[PDB]
């Protein structure tokens, strides 16, 4: 898996 | 050991697991920049 998208992130 | 790079931010996602956020570049990685 991947961390959260950024633009999820903020 | 030692501070994270200027721009780097460490953070939990929801589940718990932790990951680090480079605010210049957006990106968001499992990865300790400090490992690197």
């Amino acid at each position: 898996e991947a961390p959260p998208c950024y633009m999820d992130v903020i | 050991l030692g501070p994270l790079p200027p721009g780097w931010e460490k953070r939990t996602d929801s589940n718990g697991r932790v990951y680090f956020v480079n605010h210049n570049t957006r990106i968001t990685q499992w990865e300790d920049p400090r490992s690197q």
